[PDB]
């Protein structure tokens, strides 16, 4: 604690799109950054991207840099990661990760992962 | 179709209470939904806890208790122990079929 | 307790129909209900179907509609879930769940799970 | 072909008396089938408890016994422990070869 | 105890052909029976054989009656199974099961299981 | 890309001191790389525990450190524990984007 | 190609001597072969016990004991405990490269 | 303890070429040997190569003599094993194990063994 939220489990087919969501227990989203991990199984996890709430700054890769999206949300106050054009080989389990950098003290707490299925 | 949202872990102590929510994509949980909380630990064993929001199965203590709020089902357990460690998935009844969400692992530590 | 009682385990294969059992030990078919839940690994567990036994009433939905379909039994007393058509994607743990909601207490007892292999 | 079948799973408390079930699909399970139960703990570990029915392996304590009821063969475990915490197949002789059962997982709390 | 013997793992390439071995340590073969059972993850354990030394009685199925075939030996005393014309499908763990059935006391020691690799 | 490099598994004992490295396939690992320790425990569980080089999460013991040696940032473990087993994964902040290694798996005996 | 072939697994009792051998499918294992002995623990933990037919690593206990019997190689354990319960594999030096055996699985009950 | 020390984790493609370290953290290079071990699921552990500094032995298999070549480094002091034409079939994790065989005492310590994923 201080803790991150997100969702379960998200189920998908081949083509269509996802979002998956990162919420925040009692922070500042206007002061620190938001990541997204890909753990595939022996994959480890794999970084993917990035996002900033004001103007932005969501920043991914050569691969992500299209079906991979990143964003946030002000009223209630979530970080989103969108797979459009979602593949068979999206499937895993996707960490989002939290707080500080601003140059306070303290820790991210990692989020619990959202496995991603996809189809059945 | 229906979607069930609930968090994908929540780290606790014992003797401490933890909150476990679940979310219809539909709108509001209601009682119409008789929101489901079945605990499942290792080797796909599940165990109906709680059915119609907050109705005990028999000899689930009364620190396990469900309600709604706001609109969204919850289970609240109070003074944890290592026992209650566990796998706390939501069911929600949608006429006449049950819709689960992803399950909520409960890590106690210890 | 009270318990419900599926079989350990089912072997079929593709193109063939199988059926898998529910039993209550000690209850009132008469004035409850029953489930069926698939879970596939990192599917999580997918809602099935229903059962009614008199006139009858065993939902399903519009994937499940055509090969999936549920049954009841009276003198012994057992729920039923038939497979029509098996495939190699149906291998799964079928779970049945059972008593209540009639408007009395307590709560039902999830079954084992059924593991159904697809074909060997 | 012949079918066996046994319950997938049952849950039961130290000090408690549990039965398992096994039936044959083509009829009675009788003494020309030597009814067998076989307990498998974790990493592919499996003991021969009893076999022709009701004869125990050498040190299988007397609280396991093995018997006919109806058309079924019966395991029943007196005073369970939670080293008996297991996985119970049957199988069962027809003329030249064995057929197994699922397996029921026993699980004892605690 | 008393203990059988089986070797740890086996590794073939389809289309070769396997024996696997199964060593009673301190009993009598003359007296006695064997099994070879075939446990895939999630198809469970399946009856294969049998197996007699003297004349014979090695009793198999309409799918095991082609590659499969069972045997023994006499001055060390051991059980045999054969899979000819091996198949990427053959890979499982393969237990043998081994003492009394003649009409005296006691029980068999399940084998520990032969790992069939096929292929790498 | 930017390689992240850490030894695969270190054995240790309980009370006795244990260091882990993470190395740069660009260069030296320097403090615009803020340098990240995330405690992983069976079953997915991943716990922050050190970030920017040195910094730790609210109640970590001050037996976890974290520094940079030569061209390495290191984690280094004082008293261990057997509650200390787990796996280790070292993050790096290559200027917009995390780089993780494969985990330095830490075995307690016991 | 040369075959090493070991037991797939013993039970044993805590106090008690068990002995895990290993053959060589071109002869006899002689002292060209330099038995090793590596016990692995859970989460592909590897750690050498014995190299050479009967040289221990330092700090394994006098209790375990390498030897050539026959035409095959032992590996014996003297006064067994819970912690021995491990996977015993057998490797051979056949000129210039190992080849393993299966690896006996060693139950301690308990 | 004395130990060695091999990188957690590498990532490659098909077609690729990957190259895969052990370090010894306290001893000499110039008396001893090194191997590298295989170990895919269900395969067990399969011995690759060998490896020596001066000028040299590193003996393999019909298999392993083209893309698995093995190797030293003299200043910092390591072994090397190269897997050029990288294929799905050589993700595995490789174990390199260390010390004495000159005829002192003690033992190697087995590596932790490289988790080589390809591809994703
Ligand atoms: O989001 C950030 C940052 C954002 C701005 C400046 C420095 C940062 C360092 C980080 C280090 C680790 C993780 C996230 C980080
Ligand atoms: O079968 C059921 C249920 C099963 C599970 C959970 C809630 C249920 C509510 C019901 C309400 C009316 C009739 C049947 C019902
Ligand atoms: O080999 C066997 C058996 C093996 C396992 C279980 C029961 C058996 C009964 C038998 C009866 C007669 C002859 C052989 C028999
Ligand atoms: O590298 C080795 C070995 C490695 C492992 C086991 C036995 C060995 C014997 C050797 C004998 C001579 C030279 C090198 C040797």
């Amino acid at each position: 604690e201080v803790q991150l939220q997100q969702s379960g489990a998200e189920l998908v087919k081949p083509g269509a799109s996802v979002k998956l969501s990162c919420k925040a227990s009692g922070y500042t989203f206007t002061s620190y950054w938001m990541h997204w991990v890909k753990q595939r199984p022996g994959r480890g996890l794999e970084w993917i991207g990035r996002i900033d709430p004001n103007g932005g700054g969501t920043k991914y890769n050569e691969k992500f840099k299209s079906k991979a999206t990143l964003t946030v949300d002000k009223p209630s106050s979530t970080a989103y990661m969108q797979l459009s054009s979602l593949t068979s080989e999206d499937s895993a389990v996707y960490y989002c990760a939290r707080m500080w950098y601003y140059g306070t003290y303290y820790f991210d707490y990692w989020g619990q992962g959202t496995t991603l299925t996809v189809s059945s | 179709q229906a979607v069930v949202t609930q968090e994908s872990a929540l780290t606790t102590s014992p003797g401490e209470t933890v909150t476990l929510t679940c979310r219809s994509s539909t709108g509001a949980v209601t009682t119409s939904n008789y929101a489901n909380w079945v605990q499942e630990k290792p080797d796909h064993l599940f165990t109906g806890l709680i059915g119609g929001t907050n109705n005990r199965a028999p000899g689930v203590p009364a620190r396990f208790s469900g309600s709604l709020i706001g609109n969204k089902a919850a289970l609240t357990i109070t003074g944890a122990q290592t026992e209650d460690e566990a796998i706390y998935f939501c069911a929600l009844w949608y006429s006449n079929h049950l819709v689960f969400g992803g399950g909520t692992k409960l890590t106690v530590l210890e």
